[PDB]
């Protein structure tokens, strides 16, 4: 499923 | 085989500073009094953006990374609230009496009653803080108490690498007490006295994830579609 | 008194004090409902709440606080008690939840009350967790007795010495944990690590409490079962 | 003067 944490945790700098 | 366990108690606290996330203000307009809108409007806005942060630094816990995309998720689902409440009651020690959210917001229990049920859970964020200032809480312990949490809440609702980094942490803890001169049965009675805490913390967690929930029904805020998906994680 | 107390003696003091393992009413010709499950489940709290009240009485330090401090605690920490206590009951039956002798309970079962299978997942996990730890019964009453002087000590509402009272005793239990793993040949390093891990189970038994709570009540909501007047007084002091 | 209390009486 989409979640914006995955996208959060995936993309954090 | 996991970076983290070869850390130092010294290697540890160091990195752990370094990864605190920033202090976030809230929106200038000085209008007073906030109405149940304005004020839990300006709390969700400012935890949406303190989450962003959050992530941030939970990437740069020691063994955060070596864990699965899946494993990170739940921990952090398990205890984003928990996070924001242990920053918070660690920013207002030196404020007794008051909760500072941010710099630029500053309250007290009184501004509590302006949200329907939530001067209860002021009054125990407000206790906590006190019980820190009194124990004269350092940086350095605070921020392997958040890491404890971050790791700690979700790990009993999937394993051993967690454990291993949660004892590391312990061996820091106490290594922070033994340097600040505390006889062994004063370290570990601290140890003992500073993780009871959470057990607080958590239940502060609880009622406020009700108490948003119960907000998120009523319609009274508009939550941001991230603050929707991690309450919504407790079901 | 409680505070000249050593190592030992706290050990033999609690150990002593502990309550009887009581029987459910479960007759197991009679088919499960959610009723009935849930009236098994009250019927034995209620029970077992009479004699965790005089138990209580025989925790060190306990009898010294004002009978307002003690209804307190009792309020905040009775589920956090009835609970640890069925996890610990329950450690050497992995896979199931022993409320009773007579009432060995797996998920499946709980899956007969809508809501409840979750909370008996978390409560297996945590039995799961005690077992993986080799939780020592020495141990096990030290922690319930940190659950009911810790739970409610920051929602008391002049005096505080009656706190600071109950911070002294909390300690003293301390260091009767590190003295019973001292004493089980554990180095310093793994002493404070095993406390740590203790500790840390504390936070979850109070999810589990939180959580079950709220299940509580939304029975006494939708008339499932009727709650005893104890355990009714007892849920309404979390609202 | 709730159960509780009396029974910590009692
Ligand atoms: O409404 C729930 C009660 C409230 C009590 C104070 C702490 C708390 C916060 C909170 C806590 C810490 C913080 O830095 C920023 C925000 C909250 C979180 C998300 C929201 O959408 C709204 C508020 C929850
Ligand atoms: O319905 C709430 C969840 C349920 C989950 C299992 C544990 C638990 C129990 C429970 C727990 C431990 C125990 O020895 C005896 C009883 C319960 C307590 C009071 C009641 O009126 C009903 C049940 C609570």
């Amino acid at each position: 499923k989409h979640k914006i944490l995955h996208r959060l945790l995936q993309d954090s700098s | 085989n996991s970076l983290a366990l070869s850390l130092t108690a010294d290697q540890m606290v160091s990195a752990l500073l370094d990864a605190e996330p920033p202090i976030l203000y809230s929106e200038y307009d000085p209008t007073r009094p906030f109405s149940e809108a304005s004020m839990m409007g300006l709390l969700t806005n400012l935890a949406d953006r303190e989450l962003v942060h959050m992530i941030n630094w939970a990437k740069r816990v020691p063994g955060f990374v070596d864990l699965t995309l899946h494993d990170q998720v739940h921990l952090l689902e398990c205890a984003w609230l928990e996070i924001l409440m242990i920053g918070l009651v660690w920013r207002s020690m030196e404020h007794p009496g008051k909760l500072l959210f941010a710099p630029n917001l500053l309250l007290d229990r009184n501004q509590g009653k302006c949200v329907e049920g939530m001067v209860e859970i002021f009054d125990m964020l407000l206790a906590t803080s006190s019980r820190f200032r009194m124990m004269n809480l350092q940086g350095e312990e605070f921020v392997c108490l958040k890491s404890i949490i971050l790791l700690n809440s979700g790990v009993y609702t999937f394993k051993d690498h967690i454990h291993r980094v949660l004892d590391k942490i312990t061996d820091t803890l106490i290594h922070l007490m033994a340097k600040a001169g505390l006889t062994l049965q004063q370290q570990h009675q601290r140890l003992a006295q500073l993780l009871l805490i959470l057990s607080h913390i958590r239940h502060m967690s609880n009622k406020g994830m009700e108490h948003l929930y119960s907000m998120k029904c009523k319609n009274v805020v508009p939550l941001s579609d991230l603050l929707l998906e991690m309450l919504d994680a407790h079901r």
